[PDB]
């Protein structure tokens, strides 16, 4: 995983695209692993997650101003189409993907 | 992974800030154990417990800045904890502890 093959993903993917931008040591994000895991499960037909360690290729966290982590962006035909922080739900988070979609 | 010493350190402190700002530990204190081993790896790392759930352009100059070193401005200004560590109790995830023992730390990041 790069900056280029990160961009390059969003820019061919055929579907929407769920990024979480996460770090290790944070306690919202770990906590978000295996809700993602299992919401990814669930939608995906619809969606593709990626997750990016913002630690390590910080370039990525830049382009996107993260902030708070996890951020999670979801991406519209290369182009983010809504934005949230923090831990949600799995019911929170497959309302908040459906809702962006629509 | 971060000194014991500098976690139990950081424990101690979530235990009595979380008890002078009136907030709770999550329900989920795996969430606060990784917090707090965060905060104490960026301790040992620059210094200060700079926020662990934050993106930085260059963490040892923000350290120098202060802004997120915990307890952060957001939470001294308005008891905004964005690791989740500190909850008012009407967050829904919030429950009733301002107690983390050293066990549930090491129970709950053994793998970490
Ligand atoms: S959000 Fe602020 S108060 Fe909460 S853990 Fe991070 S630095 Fe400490």
């Amino acid at each position: 995983q790069t900056f280029d093959s990160f961009e390059d993903l969003l820019v061919n993917s055929d579907k929407p695209v769920l990024v979480d931008y996460y770090a290790t040591w944070c306690g919202p994000s770990q906590f978000m692993v295996p809700i993602l895991n299992e919401v990814s499960e669930t939608l995906k037909d619809k969606i593709q997650v990626v997750k990016i360690d913002t630690e390590k290729y910080p370039s990525i966290a830049n382009k996107y101003k993260i902030e708070a982590l996890p951020t999670f962006i979801l991406f519209k035909d290369g182009e983010p189409c809504d934005r949230f922080e923090g831990a949600l739900t799995a019911k929170q988070l497959i309302q908040r993907i459906e809702d962006s979609l629509k | 992974e971060p000194s014991e010493k500098s976690v139990e350190i950081m424990r101690k402190f979530s235990e009595q800030y979380a008890r002078r700002s009136g907030t709770y530990f999550c329900v989920d204190k795996g969430v606060t154990s990784v917090v707090i081993k965060g905060l104490a790896e960026h301790k040992d790392s620059y210094g200060a417990p700079l926020c662990p759930c934050r993106h930085y352009d260059d963490k040892a100059a923000e350290v120098g800045q202060g802004f997120w070193n915990c307890p952060c401005v957001p939470m001294r200004e308005r008891k905004e904890c964005h690791c989740m560590l500190f909850l008012t109790p009407d967050n829904d995830f919030a429950g009733k502890d301002q107690t983390i023992t050293s066990d549930e730390i090491k129970e709950t990041t053994a793998n970490m």
